[PDB]
This record gives C-alpha cells, structure tokens and sequence, in this order.
C-alpha cells in the first residue's frame, strides 16, 4: 500500500517551492512534466503514489494543491511545464482577489472562509491515499497567506487528520506587521504542528551568495535549493529502503517533544553545480565534517556564546555511492572528535543513513548529504522572533491593519498569547538543550 | 401437494430449509477452501457475503 | 530480508486491525489474500511474477498468548535449479531472520504509534 | 426456439430511440440499412434469432414496432436510410394525428383509442414468433405519449399477455431543465405509478443525467438529440451482448433480470457506461471507472440523509479481456470497497464478458457498461413525487388533464401516482437499508 504525503502550497512563495519541489521529484522519478514515466523510467522500483499521485495514463500527479489570492501565481503554476503533471482539481484560488495583505489575521480570516473548499480537496486526497501517513505545509510565518491560512490549515490538518504528522516547512522573514504575523504563524506551528522545519531566507541567501556566487540571490534559485532540500529529505520516501521509511519515524527521531517541533535543517554540500570541487573523493568523515560546519546550515540561528546550545538529534541522510563501513568509521571519528554537542538530558542521537539518489536525477557528486537536527539553537532563532514581535508590539507597528481582521478586531490578544507561547517555546528548547531537560516539565 | 398445502407458512419454511441447506453448502465450500487455496470458494465467500446478508452467517458457522 | 520497507510498512498498516487478533484464529487463505492485496496496491507487485508464484504465507507455530503478528510469516518455495541453490540450512537461516526481523518490525510499528 | 423482444417505439422519443437501436443493431450484426446482410457479414457468430426478424429475401427485419400518435417520428423512420430495414406493416400510426402534446391523460386516451389495433400487431408478431420472450416498449415518463399512452399499453399488455413480460424504457424528463409541460410532473407521476403496478422492470432515462454526461464525459456543449440518441443506441446495443455473443451462462434477458431482480417491486435500473468519450483498459480499471461517478449514466440525488446503496449490479465488459485480469478486478472491487451495496441482501454484483459486434468499430479494445439497482434512484422518485404535488396542490396545468377523460372528474389516478412515487421513493431507500426485507 502507498504512504501518502500531500503537499501543501502556502502563498505565492509557498506555491512555488512546492511547484519546484514537484518538479524536482519529477525529475528524480524519471515523469515528463505532464507526469509521464521516461521510458528509461518506466520500470522504476521507486514508489510514486507517497507524494505524487498515479492517473490512469501512468502520469504522476502531485498530491499538491496550490492556493493563492491573486490570480497572477496560481495562473502561472497552471502556465507551468508541470500543468499536465498537477491535478488542476488539487488548486483552489481565492476569487477574493484582496489577500491576507502580508497579515497573519486576514490570513486566517480567509482560511476559515476557505474551510470547506480546502478541507474537501484534503479529504479527497487522504482517499486516494492508501495509507496517508501526513501533510507537510510548505507556507512562511511572516506572509499573510503562509501565516494567517498557514495558521488555518494547521487547525483543520489537527483536527481532520489527528492520527495523521504535520510537517511545516515555515519560512522565516529576512511589511510592518511582519512581527505580528511572525508571531501569529510561530503560535500555530507550536500548537498545531508535529514538526516545523525553519528555512531562514538569511542563511539561504548567505549560501546561495558565498558558494553560488549569486549576487542577490532570486527566489528562482532559493526554491531551486528548497526542492532539494526536499527531496533529500524524501529521498528514503522515494528509494524504498530497509528502515525509516516513514514521515512519522523521523519526526519521533528528530522531534521527542511535540512542542518542541522546531527543526532545523542542513545540507552538504551547499555549493552551486559551477563549482567544480576539485577532485576530492567526500568520504564519510569529510561528509560528516562538512555537515557538522555550522556555515552549511541553511538556517541563521544565532551562536549564543552565552548558552552552550546543543544538537537534539542528528540524521545525516547520505546519497550516493555510500561504503557503510566508512559510514561506520566517520561516525566513530565523530564521536571520538565530539564534533557535535549532544542534548545532556537524552542520549547524543547522531546517525548516518546511506541512501541512494534517484536514478532520474543527474547527480554530479557522487556523493551527497542532507542532516536533519534538532539543536538548540533553533531557540536563537525563536528569541529572534519573540524579539522582532515585541519590537513590534511596543510600538503598535503596524496594528491597524491587523485591528481590520477578526483576531485583532477587538484586541491583540492573540498576538499576546502567541507571542507568550513563543517565549515558552524558547525556553522549552534551552531546556532541552540542558540535561535537567527531563525535569523540566516535572 | 405438501409444499402447496400452506400459503405462506411453506414459504416460510422451505425458505428456512434452504438456508440451512445453504449454510451446510458453504460450510463444505470452506473445507474445500481450505483443502485445496480454493480459488473458487474463495470467491463464493467473497460473493455471498459482500453486503453482509450471509457474512454474519457464515462467521456465526465458522464459530 | 524486508529489503523494500515500503510494501511491508503498508501490509502491516493494512494488517494491524487482522494481525492484532489472537493467533489462534489465523487461517493461511486470508493471511494471502491480504499479502496479495498489499503487493498490488505496493511495489511489490513488480517484484518479478517468477519471485512472487514462489513468495508463499509461512504460519508460525500457533500457541495462546499470541496474535497474528506473531503467527503471521512469509515465506519462499523452491523448485528446479533454484531448489539446488536453496538448501534447507538456507531456509532456516531465513526464517531465524524473518522471526527476527519481524518482530523488530513489530516494536518499530508499536514506537510509532506510541 | 428463439427467445423473440419486440421494441415498441413510442411518439417522437420513442421512436427515434427505436431508429436508432435498430440502426445499432445493423450495425453489430452488418445488415444494410434496406435489411439485407451485408457479404461482409454472412459469417457472423451472433444468434440474430432472439432480437432480429429474417425476412424472406435473407434480410433480416428487427422485431421492432413503430408506434405513432404522432407522424413526426414514425415518418422519419419511413423516411431514413432503414426504412426498408423495417417491415412498414411494423408501423402503427394513430389516425387521431394529435398526438398526447406531452400530456400524459391524451396519451393515455390514445392509448385506448388504438388499444384493438396494437394488440392486434402483438398478437400477430407473436404468432410470427416461435418463442417471443416479451415485449420492451420505450417511450418516456414524462411525455404525453411515453407516460400516458406507455401506462396504457402497460395496462393493456398485462391483462392480454399475462404470461409474457412487457419491460419499459421510461424516459424521465430533465429535472435540471423547466420542463414545458407543466403537467409534467403529473405525467412522471403517472408513468411511474404505471411502472410500479404493472410494469415489470422500468429503466430510468433521465435527461438530467444524459446532459450531465455530455457536458462531464464527452465534452459536449449542449449535447444534440443526435448525440442522445447515439448514446442511447449504444447502451441498447451493449443491452444484447449475452444474446449476441453465445456463452455458457446467462445467455438470455430473462436469465439475467431472475438474477438480477429479487424484488418485483424494485425494478427501477441505474445504467453506467465507460468509456464516455469524444492503454489496455484492465478489468480492475474498468470496475474503477464504472464506480466512478462520471461514468454513472443514472442522475440520482446524493441524499446525504439516505446511505443509498445498489441492490445489484452487472458489468458488462465488451471486447478483449483477460479473466485473469476480471478476478483480479473482483478482487480489487471488494478490497477497495467501490459499491454500497443493498443491507438487506448480499451484494450481487455479477460481470458478464461479451465480444463486440465484428460489424461495429469499437475506438475501444474493453468497453464497459453498469447497469445498478441502487436506492438513489429514490432520490428520483421522491424528486418527480415533489413536482407532481407541487403541481396538484396548486393544481398547476390541470386544465389539459381535466379536458381528458382520466383527469375529467377527478385526479385521483395523479395522486395514487403520487403516492406510489413516494412509496417508491422510501422503498428504495429502505432497500439501501438492512430492513428492506421489512419495508413494504
């Protein structure tokens, strides 16, 4: 039976590193972009029907549903080459062509005034899955879609599907109400996500310009490095292998605490195919090294100095032509080394997986890694934001047009109370980074 | 004859007869099932008890 | 050896509600029809159909205090050059394995849902 | 000997349905359209026995009757390319040219105007038959004529053939589009109470659900009455697949409505067909199509209160199938749980292989029709049994019924229909209930 995944597209940069995310999987998985099989791809042992969904022809259509508020975005996705590879079905648009305005609150007031729309397209695609294992939302905090539909979307997956994960793909912000509907999309992430993967646009940036050598990064080629992010992330979905084969096993082993389901994210290399890396055969410790090194992190979180922040857990996914036995020897070289500092309340989860890469996909290191971690450090990024939101709230910036929508309406309550949230989810991952992590909650 | 002799009451009970025939049938149709991954009892069981009419009735049997 | 996770997490995710029940109520034909129905709506079904004609339900030994998890077990014939390739020492290796394996499985299933 | 069905074209629907399944069954069995057999077609495998007539000049001459209040549609038959297909002795045409003008009372009153001269042409096509197995008259429940003078034949077969089954078509009218008729659901009303009490099996054409097939499935914008009755003629041909193609079992209508119909009451069919259309189709992907609702070629109401369910179903797969592949799709249907079936009954879900006509192109290697007794159906006849008492408690367009001799005095034989059509209606849905067996 499929292990289905359905993708959610948040906002106009949701859709597109979910267009982009499909696109990679079709090109991972052999299908043209009207989801035919290549014929070099038909006999493929991979199993499609997890994040695409099979048509009658043998074409893989995505369990994607794209959603904007203005015509321009979804337009353009359905202008797509992958317009033949998308179930036009799966996408609803907002013919309320006003938006969420980059506010988490008119976000929300459209997602409830979507409910249904939505929520039948979710139903549809949980049928035709065999054995739905979970939604990721792929949506940013700071926008009014990603944030305020975001927030939405997370309540309903929570209480249509509460047997089923719920990954966030959350954005972080580089609009004077952006703290609020940071603050707003951090609160639904703590209170109706599993798992929220922080993708920091700075650190994106910072890698796309330092080792891409983009001056001014595009947010063409910022989605580029989300889809493979992605799809190294769904590479053990798509390659069938012997054990964590499923969503809700790697976030038990990223995420042990359901609040505390802010997961960082990191990817080796983070080089642009231009550069050619001189004719160093990656072992598993040079892998593993280059992982470890925090300018590979593809999210900024800030090295506090003052608090020892700490790994929760690592999995380091290798693609390619992987000798388990120098998987073995990088991971004893780690920890003789210590290169990693492990949460003291738990035991040091650093793991290393070889995979393989699709055969679909031309792959020009032969080797490749992603590491998923949870680290306390993401905390830093959470007293960002608590700090943006505060710096925010002081000043009343930019309330009016949150006093506009219904969850200001009347007070900023909810801004309070997701901003408290977010401080006790900032000092819930400090403890978890400490070894008195396991008292904390007693 | 006999069977004519009640309107409905022999309705009633060959209706009755035929079902306990019908049970002792499939009953036997398992045993073959399980004597020989008969792909044809298989099917009667998949048949006769699709809609539930039989399938309580064959499960109470095989308790 | 379990090698494709995806047909076999989706067969106990089908199973669950038939394998929970005691052993003692296992009966080979449903155990296969349901593998049977797993391997079409998995990649199993493209297994090659020489392999899957062979690809044989295995019950364990059925003892109280069991659930068809614990009864429920592949298995693999064997015929002509193949039968000379696979000993009875290699299908009792695979069996050892398989009641390993299995029931690793089983604890990473119950993990789960805990 | 033969197992003969006579085809009872009835006003202008009627007998344009009725050119058309003869022209269908030319077609599948290489007869020219003057009735003669094509050269290329004197090799057939088919039994034409059971549904054509053999003329003496080797032609074979469907068993069909053109029946006519009206001359629009009668003439057109004498006047397409299979006039001379037809026996022209075939063609009753009422004198009285007035037609039922879609009220059902006139045709119901033309059918007792002609009531001596049809049973004369039954009683003289069944001597012309050596085992006439009965008599399918189509004609449409919303029409004058279908309703008024189909109730009238029904009544009039009944008592004179009491022995032989007289099966209808009744064309239900659109129930997305105003109807005309303004009697119209007085019409429908008493066309079903007709069904109902003496009609054997009535097959449910709803113009709703031909446009929503046009407009879903073949991409037809406004579809034409052309194209209707191309659709109707193909699911007319798929109808004689058991009898054309010669198998071991079920060879026969009559064999298939015993299987199919375990409550004489309950006689109301749903038809699916795929595909509907302006890869090799597997069995298993043909059952999913046909349990697609886009494939469905009945407009029932999804009643969300009502859980409808089929009471029985039958796949008819044309062309060249696999039964390994039918297993697998039986296997598949069950797994996946694609039909609600009946609660009273076990689901009888039977599929029937049948080669096509070699005479026919098929753009298709496997077709595949559902033909499904399902309790939405009900919603059907709950909605005409709201539009005839939407009607007759305003007494609306009574005033053509009050000038005919059924509605004269009174309406009482409206509102028994009514009451049979909400009778019905609740019927079905117990049947889509395990106390069916209790409803009645």
């Amino acid at each position: 039976m499929p292990r289905e995944i359905i993708t959610l597209q948040l906002g106009q940069c949701g859709n597109q590193i979910g267009f982009e995310f499909w696109k990679q999987l079709c090109a991972e998985h052999g299908i043209s972009p009207e989801g035919i099989v290549e014929e070099f791809a038909t006999e493929g042992t991979d199993r499609k029907d997890v994040f695409f969904y099979q048509a009658d022809d043998e074409h893989y259509i995505p369990r994607a549903v794209l959603l904007d508020l203005e015509p321009r975005v979804i337009h353009s996705i359905l202008n797509s080459p992958y317009a033949k590879l998308y179930n036009p079905e799966n996408i609803y648009l907002s013919e309320h062509g006003g938006g969420a305005g980059n506010n988490w609150a008119s976000g929300f007031s459209q997602g409830e005034k979507i409910h249904e729309d939505i929520f039948d397209i979710i139903d549809r695609e949980a049928d035709g899955s065999d054995s739905l294992e979970g939604f990721v939302l792929c949506h940013s905090i700071a926008g009014g879609t990603g944030s305020g539909l975001g927030s939405y979307l997370l309540e309903r997956l929570n209480d249509r599907y509460p047997k089923k994960l719920v990954q966030t793909y959350s954005v972080f912000p580089n609009v004077v109400v952006q703290p609020y509907n940071s603050l707003l999309t951090l609160k639904r992430l703590t209170q109706n996500a599993d798992c929220v993967v922080v993708l920091d646009n700075t650190a994106l940036n910072r890698i796309a310009t330092d080792r891409l050598h983009i001056q001014n990064p595009s947010f063409s080629q910022i989605n580029q490095l989300v889809s493979t992010i992605m799809s190294a992330s769904t590479t053990t979905l798509r390659y069938p292998g012997y054990m964590n084969n499923d969503l809700i096993g790697l976030i038990a082993s990223l995420i042990p605490t359901p609040r505390l389901h802010f997961l960082m994210t990191g990817y080796t290399p983070l080089t642009t195919d231009q550069s050619v890396a001189s004719v160093r055969k990656t072992t598993v410790l040079d892998v593993m090294r280059r992982l470890l090194q925090p300018k590979n992190v593809m999210v900024s979180t800030g090295r506090d100095r003052q608090t020892n922040h700490c790994y929760i857990a690592i999995l380091n996914i290798i693609q390619g032509e992987v000798d388990p036995t120098q998987v073995h020897k990088s991971l004893q070289r780690i920890r003789e080394r210590k290169l990693a500092n492990f949460i003291p309340w738990g035991p040091a989860s650093i793991q290393v997986a070889l995979s393989r890469k699709s055969p679909y996909l031309p792959s020009a290191h032969r080797v490749s890694g992603l590491m998923m971690a949870n680290h306390t450090s993401i905390s830093s990024l959470f007293e960002s934001s608590c700090q943006q939101y505060d710096k925010l709230r002081k000043r009343e910036a930019f309330l009016e047009q949150f006093r506009k929508e219904d969850i200001f309406k009347e007070n900023f309550d909810e801004l309070d109370r997701s901003r408290e949230v977010v401080q006790e989810l900032i000092d819930e991952y400090h403890a978890a980074t400490r070894p008195d992590y396991i008292s904390w909650g007693t | 004859p006999q069977l004519a002799s009640s309107f409905e009451a022999t309705i009633t009970k060959f209706d009755k007869n035929f079902s306990a025939h019908l049970l002792d049938l499939l009953a036997r149709l398992s045993i073959y099932s399980t004597s020989d991954c008969e792909h044809g009892m298989a099917s009667v069981i998949s048949r006769l008890d699709f809609n539930g009419f039989y399938t309580e009735r064959l499960e109470r049997l095989s308790a | 050896l379990l090698g494709q996770g995806d047909f076999i997490r989706h067969l106990m995710d089908l199973l669950k509600p038939e394998l929970v029940r005691p052993a003692t109520t296992l009966y080979q034909h449903n155990l296969t029809g349901i593998l049977e129905t797993a391997v079409r709506a998995t990649n199993a079904q493209f297994d090659s159909p020489e392999i899957l004609k062979r690809l044989d339900v295995r019950l364990l030994e059925v003892s109280p205090g069991d659930t068809g998890w614990d009864v429920f077990s592949l298995d693999y014939h064997v015929d002509g050059p193949i039968a000379t390739v696979f000993t009875r020492e290699c299908m009792s290796h695979y069996l050892r394995a398989f009641n390993f394996l299995w029931r690793a499985k089983r604890v990473e299933y119950i993990l789960t849902d805990i």
